[PDB]
């Protein structure tokens, strides 16, 4: 799987997985914020 | 058409073509994941959904 | 276009920099959940 | 991803701006759009007087 | 990991970690001044 | 292909492959913890 | 797929940015006029407030 | 069919895009005419509800 | 039938496209305002329903 | 009458389609106004139904 | 003014803009002739007069 | 500024002005003759008066 | 009376049909207001019915 | 008028005029012909007619 | 008095129209703002009927 | 700056410039006095004053 | 019209023409593949049909 | 039937199969989606 | 024409009829699985 | 019949034939989903 | 204070006129919409009567 | 079955098939959180 | 800051006046989009009166 | 363009990483099913 | 940049441009002349102040 | 880029670009300066604040 | 693309376009830092939040 | 920590963070002003 | 990198950390001068 690298530019992957762990890790956390269950700074009530 | 060289009509090589076109999808994703964390606070915080 | 040195140069401010950042990170979350914690029970907070 | 040649044909002094401006353009119509047909975001703008 | 700077240059990771670190910080303060429980300037009870 | 020669898309896989390991060794400890806090799988009752 | 010579006598420069231009625009009018003429696409930007 | 000579003095980098554009604008403009002056196309939008 | 010398003075190239293009807004706009200001072409585009 | 050296200034090939084609607009704006402006014009539109 | 072989500042010799008018005033013709049936199908068919 | 041979910065000579010229105060003549008839039209025929 | 150098910085070729054509705006625009702002000139067209 | 190597003001030859108009003849009739059944729909499935 | 060299780098040829242009803009721009929130000036306009 | 053969930007000589001038001027008066004519059947026949 | 090498007006040869359209095909397919998926959500979530 | 792809590119041919296919599976599934016997995941009952 | 040779449009051709086959009787399989759960094809009194 | 193809270009005829019967199908099926009688995902009685 | 070489990049025929125009544009703007937002502002027009 | 990457490239095909899934893969993800027995965020009975 | 690189293809003297004036634009909308759409910016400009 | 052997490589690579991700997600809906099965029966789920 | 012969990118020497704004300064005061005369006569005559 | 000597893309030299821009500085002073006692006026005879 | 010498279509070097898009930076955050300090002063003072 | 300066400008770094301290400071001085218990001219009582 | 030697880099450093610490020995001060005022950490009751 090491060939990838040759392929792709192991600089612009990096980047693309950080922006896409970043964004998706703020959409998880958002929507964790929304719901009854799972908000935890709202105070959360089971 | 694989001619590094050539000016197309645009004034452009294709390398210079094949750059520039880099700039603008990163700049597009850039914004596409701004967007993408601007819908989940619409969503989070707004009516909305 | 980096050199294997000027690398570890870098490395070496980002290291002490990460340090302090984090450990700063560290003490004002141990703070902040003395003040108030924030993950709710089964009945709130 | 497909079409960095474009640029060799649409000239980027004049493809750019304009694709730029446009998104912009598409923001603020998606923008007034909602504003004009919600009661929540001239609310917010409103706030509590 | 410091071969990690011969891939990312270090020159603009450095300002692009200040910057968005400043983003998510400002977000994180807010969102807790938007709670009625962590909002330390309007003190409500806990 | 990119200028990289065999030997360094070696070193770099075997790096970004512990680096992932690491993140999401980080991460499955981080779910086991939010499990322990509230389970987000329900049952055939709800929550 | 028969029109590949209508680039020999209409500049791309001119002929693209155009059609991409006005294919958006079409799609703009479009959503607009469902926007202005239903009451279900306003109220799925009003939600449930 | 007997007009082939119209684009001897009409330049058809003008010529055309004037005119597949405009045949376009009459057909946005007889789609909104109907649009405004109807009650059906505007149900047809609003569906079941 | 007497000013065929119109055309040794304004280009074709403009003359003809702002002729036949202003006809053909002269023909919306008088369709335009019958549409606004009778009751039976909207009804025409009512029809039974 | 007096007025034939204007077109040794102006340029025919744009002074006459401005010219006409101003004509033509104060026709339509006259035309309009008087449309928007009286009962029997519409009603003209009208006829018996 | 006869010149047939002169080449006046719209492009054209005279010649040429005699035919070209030719096409101008048979389009008319052509076009005026649809707009009378138009016309009396109107006249027949719709409430005016 | 009486030179038949002069061009003038329109690109044209004076004779060729006056003979323009002429063409557009005949139009004119004309286009206010119908212009009356219409009028008068319009007096007997319109509450107009 | 004492601006006849106007005409040295300004093209004629744009500076006359600007002039024209904006004092023919300027009376347009004064019969429009007075046509929105009173009664008596909708009534003159008006007339009898 | 029937030179088949002569170069027009459009910058076109006679036979590329004629090429040319073929493709617009053939996208009109696809165009109408779309437009026809279009229309017999409208007739079918709306309350037109 | 001070800014005599504003023509040293701006045209006349554009800055002249502009300018005059620009300022009958504002003086149709007042006389319209005061027109449409007094009740005065259309009472001038409407006189004694 | 009074020399008559010098040509300036606009295109024009200095007596050319004064030639144009005056048909702008007579041009004015005429115009003028046609609407001092105009204004005193508007004051005669019309509510206003 | 078959000439490789032959560069018509719009700047281009009629390989390029033809590389040139097939990426405005493939970009209509992509955009008509999206809309149509994009429609059926709107059939499936939507009071429309 | 092999001179087919002597006349079509094979790879052009793939690719608009393909992207038809996947179009076609969509269609199907969401118009599933919205009838109210093979709604699958809505629980329909018969 | 394109540039590929008898042997190779053949060998496409093959290959092609082979995923062919193989696509449509993953999607018969389907079908026969999915008219299992419920059939799409009403009798004369319906559902 | 073969003659056909030295008239009408084949090149251009399949691919005009696959699109407008796609459109063709499409339309009945769906011409047939809109109604009462044939409409196999509605089922209502024949 | 800083900017002062804006100037070597933007034309200042073009960048001047435009700053300006611009700048009164904003100032119509803000005075448009207090008038169009109070009360007073009509009422300083209105006056005593 | 190798041979599929002497007809598509295998350099766009990678990365379109990680797009195009990821996109599938939030469609799918967000229909089951709209509904009512697979929104496991919501919890809903059964 | 990584698209300084912006400015090889764009020309400043476009790109430049472009950006500030779209910037300002945005402002303006922004600051109508508030005013329209809230009761006390329109109570802030009218004050006590 | 692309030799055989090439061929190979990129279809090694492709292979191990189809392997893994239907793997992974076979044994997702399994989880699945086990969690809320989402054929329903006549009479719902 | 004191230079009578220099000619600069407006076309214009800076006597010249000093002539010009001469009569630009003239042409304001007049307008501002008569504007307070307009502006007296409207506080004299009109229900302002 | 400190060369007193080149001419730059706007068509000036440095020193130029400063000349010009402390116009610009010193005119938006006066014009700050005016518009600040406009606002000190609008503070003590208008309702706001 | 690190020529620093090397003059692309905009007309800038690549020092050029990077020194000016400093000022584009700089610009930005200035413009952001005031404009967020008016945010604040609008959280402060208006009923926003 | 000292090679940060040979990275970056020193001058353009001091006007960065002179510019985000006055930024800083006028927003948390108005967030404070906002306040019912912070607000020292307003005369606030606890 | 910069026109500024290891002296200089060091030089600016050193005055750089001095004034960042009397920057904050004053943001220190005051802060201890505002909490004497007003404490800003509300305890479990409130304020
Ligand atoms: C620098 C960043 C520093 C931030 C650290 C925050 C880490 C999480 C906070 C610590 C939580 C400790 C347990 C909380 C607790 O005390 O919750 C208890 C149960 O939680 C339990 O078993 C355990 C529940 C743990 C809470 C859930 C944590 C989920 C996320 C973990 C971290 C994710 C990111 C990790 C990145 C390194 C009970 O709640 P009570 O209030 O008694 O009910 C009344
Ligand atoms: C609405 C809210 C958001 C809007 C934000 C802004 C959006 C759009 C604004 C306009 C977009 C920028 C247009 C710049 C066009 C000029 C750029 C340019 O420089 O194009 C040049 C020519 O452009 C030419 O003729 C053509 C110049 C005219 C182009 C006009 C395009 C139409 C107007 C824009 C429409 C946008 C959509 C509708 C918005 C209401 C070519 O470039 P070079 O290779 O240097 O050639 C040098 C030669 O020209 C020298 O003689
Ligand atoms: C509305 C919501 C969505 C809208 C999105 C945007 C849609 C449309 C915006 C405009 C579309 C792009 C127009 C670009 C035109 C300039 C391109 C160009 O570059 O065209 C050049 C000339 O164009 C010329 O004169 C002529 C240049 C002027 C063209 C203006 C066309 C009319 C404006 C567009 C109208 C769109 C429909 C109406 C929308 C309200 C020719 O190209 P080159 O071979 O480089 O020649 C070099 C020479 O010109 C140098 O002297
Ligand atoms: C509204 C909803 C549907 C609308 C859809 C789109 C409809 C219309 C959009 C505009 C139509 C296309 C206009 C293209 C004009 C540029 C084409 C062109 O390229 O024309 C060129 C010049 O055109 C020139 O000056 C003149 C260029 C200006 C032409 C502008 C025409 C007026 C604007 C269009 C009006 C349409 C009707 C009103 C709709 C609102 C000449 O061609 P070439 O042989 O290359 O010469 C090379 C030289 O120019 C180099 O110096
Ligand atoms: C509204 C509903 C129906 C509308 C349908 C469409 C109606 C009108 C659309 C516009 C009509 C076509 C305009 C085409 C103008 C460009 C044609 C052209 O090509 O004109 C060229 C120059 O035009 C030039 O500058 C000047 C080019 C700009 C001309 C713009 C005219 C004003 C805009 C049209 C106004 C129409 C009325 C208002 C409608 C709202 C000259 O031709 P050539 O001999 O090749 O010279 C070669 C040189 O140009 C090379 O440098
Ligand atoms: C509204 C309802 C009724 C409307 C009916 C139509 C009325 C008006 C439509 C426009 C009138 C025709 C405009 C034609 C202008 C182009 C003619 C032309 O060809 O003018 C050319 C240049 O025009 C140039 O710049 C200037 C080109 C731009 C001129 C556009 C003027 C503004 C638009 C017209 C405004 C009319 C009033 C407002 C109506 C909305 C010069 O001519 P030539 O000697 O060949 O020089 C050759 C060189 O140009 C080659 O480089
Ligand atoms: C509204 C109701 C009544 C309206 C009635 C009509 C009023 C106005 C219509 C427009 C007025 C006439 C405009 C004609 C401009 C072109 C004339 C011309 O010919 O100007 C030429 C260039 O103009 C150029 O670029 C510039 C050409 C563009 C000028 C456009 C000016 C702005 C549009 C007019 C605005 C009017 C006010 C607002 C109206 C709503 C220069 O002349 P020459 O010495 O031959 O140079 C030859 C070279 O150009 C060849 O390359
Ligand atoms: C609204 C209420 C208040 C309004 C007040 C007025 C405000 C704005 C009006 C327009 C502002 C002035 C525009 C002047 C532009 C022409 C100046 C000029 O002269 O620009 C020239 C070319 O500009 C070119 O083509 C291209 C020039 C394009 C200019 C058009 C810009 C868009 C229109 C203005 C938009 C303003 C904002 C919107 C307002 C509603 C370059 O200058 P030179 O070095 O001589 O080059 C010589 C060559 O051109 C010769 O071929
Ligand atoms: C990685 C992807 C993995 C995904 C796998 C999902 C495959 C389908 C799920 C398996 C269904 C097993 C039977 C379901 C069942 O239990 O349904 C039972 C009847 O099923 C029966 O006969 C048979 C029911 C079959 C269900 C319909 C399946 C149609 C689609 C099959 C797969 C299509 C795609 C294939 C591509 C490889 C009865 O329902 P109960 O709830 O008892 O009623 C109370
Ligand atoms: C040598 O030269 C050669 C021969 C080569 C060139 C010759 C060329 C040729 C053959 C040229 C042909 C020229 C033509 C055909 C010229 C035609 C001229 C025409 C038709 C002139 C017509 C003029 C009509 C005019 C000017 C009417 C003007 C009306 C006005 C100004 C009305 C204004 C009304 C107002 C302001 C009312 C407003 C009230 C309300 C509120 C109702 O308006 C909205
Ligand atoms: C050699 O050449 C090289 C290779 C160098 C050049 C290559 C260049 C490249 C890479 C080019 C790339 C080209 C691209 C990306 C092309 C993309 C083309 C696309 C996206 C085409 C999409 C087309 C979509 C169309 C045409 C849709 C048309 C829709 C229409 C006409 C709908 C009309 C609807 C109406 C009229 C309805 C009106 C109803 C209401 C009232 C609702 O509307 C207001
Ligand atoms: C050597 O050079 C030679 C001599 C060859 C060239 C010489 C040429 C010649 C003879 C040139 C002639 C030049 C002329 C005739 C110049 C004339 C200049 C004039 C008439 C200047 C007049 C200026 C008037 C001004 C600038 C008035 C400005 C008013 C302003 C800015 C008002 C703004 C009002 C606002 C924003 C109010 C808004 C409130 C409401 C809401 C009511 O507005 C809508
Ligand atoms: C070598 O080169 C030399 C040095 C010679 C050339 C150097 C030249 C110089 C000195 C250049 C100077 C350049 C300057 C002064 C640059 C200044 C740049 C500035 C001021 C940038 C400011 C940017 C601000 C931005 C980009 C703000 C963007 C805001 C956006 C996109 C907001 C969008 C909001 C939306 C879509 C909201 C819509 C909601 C509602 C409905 C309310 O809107 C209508």
């Amino acid at each position: 799987m090491w060939r990838l690298w040759k392929l792709y530019d192991p600089r612009r992957v990096l980047i693309g997985i950080f922006s896409w762990l970043a964004v998706l890790a703020l959409v998880i956390h958002f929507i964790l914020l929304s719901t009854d269950r799972f908000n935890w700074v709202g105070g959360a009530a089971v | 058409f694989d001619d590094p060289n050539r000016v197309w009509p645009s004034g452009l090589t294709l390398p210079e073509a094949e750059e520039l076109h880099s700039y603008v999808l990163d700049g597009a994703r850039i914004f596409f994941g701004i967007a993408v964390v601007a819908h989940v606070l619409a969503f989070a915080y707004s009516p909305w959904l | 276009n980096v050199s294997d040195e000027e690398a570890k140069e870098f490395h070496a401010m980002f290291s002490q920099a990460f340090t302090v950042y984090i450990g700063v990170a560290v003490v004002a979350h141990i703070l902040a959940w003395a003040w108030r914690p924030w993950i709710p029970g089964d009945e709130g907070f | 991803m497909n079409q960095a040649r474009i640029w060799l044909v649409v000239k980027p002094s004049v493809g750019l701006p304009l694709f730029l401006g446009v998104v912009l353009l598409i923001s603020l119509l998606v923008h007034g759009a909602i504003l004009t047909n919600t009661s929540w975001y001239p609310a917010f703008f409103e706030g509590n007087a | 990991m410091w071969r990690m700077w011969k891939i990312l240059d270090y020159r603009r990771t450095v300002v692009l970690a200040h910057v968005g670190m400043a983003v998510l910080a400002l977000l994180i303060h807010f969102i807790l001044l938007s709670t009625e429980n962590f909002n330390w300037l309007q003190g409500n009870p806990y | 292909l990119t200028g990289l020669s065999d030997e360094e898309a070696k070193e770099f896989h075997s790096i970004f492959m512990q680096s992932f390991l690491i993140f999401t060794a980080v991460a499955v400890v981080a779910h086991f913890l939010a499990w322990a806090w509230r389970p987000w799988i329900p049952g055939a009752e709800g929550y």
